[PDB]
């Protein structure tokens, strides 16, 4: 399963 | 002895719409899911038989995560453009690979989270899963932002957690294929190229996983400088192919032996034409 | 950075004339990801060709498998025709059943 984490660079 | 990896690619294309986002997932050398934002109706979709059983909450949830990630990566393309003072008329690419390696016991060996911008290293999580390697000053900006936001800690929690656990699930559900090595079918062909020389080509077909060694020896000695080795290639049925070839004097074929190492092989093979 | 595609043309199974098979064109090692790949039958573009989902290797270079059903014969020639931004003109690699 993929990670849900959303981050801006 | 196993891994799960996800590969995300985001590609801007000024004049050709919003940036495209593609994700694929692998367990070992088997692709099992895909997402493409350019599909007529974009969804996370099965690419291996053993994932198909996952219920609607899996597929709906993965599809929502992919749609969110696409949007985030579109934003990160805009940010990278500003970091690098680049024009909006140029096309650029973010590539990100992440996932986990597990041992025979099913426990975490090493976690991964690394990326490239226009095909050069950008930033990577280090093996400690606590620090970062930034490849340039643009990535150094990202690095400070991520330390401030505890990003490595968040990744670590995924990699030590859900990643390992779902990998374990997949390996059980697809045990018949994923935990069975398929040994290569092997043979040597002979092709005259003149009255004085011929090509000896050692074939390996239908093997899984992709890792393999093919070597040619002459009088038991390594011919590495003189061997034509092709890149291991997909057969299209989830198995792989490779060959290795040497040019030999006509009549001296018995001096040459092809050696095959593969996991599905009880013992290394020695072949001759 | 940009990298020129490697190209291999080959069959899924060993070729036997009159027997159905799959013709593959494997492009790899390239960057950026836009690429044009055609399978040819005696010089003519084959219409329904499918491809794998875009992925990449450790060095970030991309790879794709293009493929279609074919029934090889003694006299029919096949090729893969590739264009990429790193190429001045399309590159044509002929299918050799011994490769
Ligand atoms: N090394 C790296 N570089 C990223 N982007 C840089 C090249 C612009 C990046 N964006 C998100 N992540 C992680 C957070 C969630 C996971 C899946 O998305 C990965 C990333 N890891």
């Amino acid at each position: 399963v993929t990670t849900d984490i959303q981050v801006k660079v | 002895s196993h891994s799960m990896r996800y590969f995300y690619t985001a590609m801007s294309r000024p004049g050709r719409g919003e940036p495209r986002f593609i994700a694929v997932g692998y367990v070992d050398d088997t692709q099992f899911v895909r997402f493409d934002s350019d599909a007529a109706s974009p969804r996370m979709a099965p690419r291996a038989p053993w994932i198909e059983q996952e219920g609607p909450e899996y597929w709906d949830g993965e599809t929502r995560n992919m749609k969110a990630s696409a949007q985030t990566y579109r934003e990160n393309l805009r940010i990278a453009l500003r970091y690098y003072n680049q024009s909006e008329a140029g096309s650029h690419i973010i590539q990100v690979m992440y996932g986990c390696d597990v041992g025979p016991d099913g426990r975490l060996l090493r976690g991964h989270d690394q990326s490239a911008y226009d095909g050069k290293d950008y930033i990577a999580l280090n093996e400690d899963l606590s620090s970062w390697t930034a490849a340039d000053t643009a990535a150094q900006i990202t690095q400070r932002k991520w330390e401030a936001a505890r990003v490595a800690e968040q990744l670590r929690a995924y990699l030590e957690g859900l990643c390992v656990e779902w990998l374990r699930r997949y390996l059980e559900n697809g045990k018949e294929t994923l935990q069975r090595a398929d040994p290569p079918k092997t043979h040597v062909t002979h092709h005259p190229i003149s009255d004085h020389e011929a090509t000896l080509r050692c074939w390996a077909l239908g093997f899984y996983p992709a890792e393999i060694t093919l070597t040619w020896q002459r009088d038991g000695e390594d011919q590495t400088q003189d061997t034509e080795l092709v890149e291991t290639r997909p057969a299209g049925d989830r198995t792989f192919q490779k060959w290795a070839a040497v040019v030999v004097p006509s009549g001296e074929e018995q001096r040459y032996t092809c050696h095959v190492q593969h996991e599905g092989l009880p013992k290394p093979l020695t072949l001759r034409w | 950075i940009q990298r020129t595609p490697k190209i291999q043309v080959y069959s899924r199974h060993p070729a036997e004339n009159g027997k159905s098979n799959f013709l593959n064109c494997y492009v790899s090692g390239f960057h950026p990801s836009d690429i044009e790949v055609d399978l040819l039958k005696n010089g003519e573009r084959i219409e329904k060709v499918e491809h794998s989902d875009l992925s990449f290797s450790k060095d970030w270079s991309f790879y794709l498998l293009y493929y279609t059903e074919f029934t090889p014969t003694e006299k029919d020639e096949y090729a893969c025709r590739v264009n990429h931004v790193t190429l001045s003109q399309p590159k044509i690699v002929k299918w050799d059943r011994d490769m």
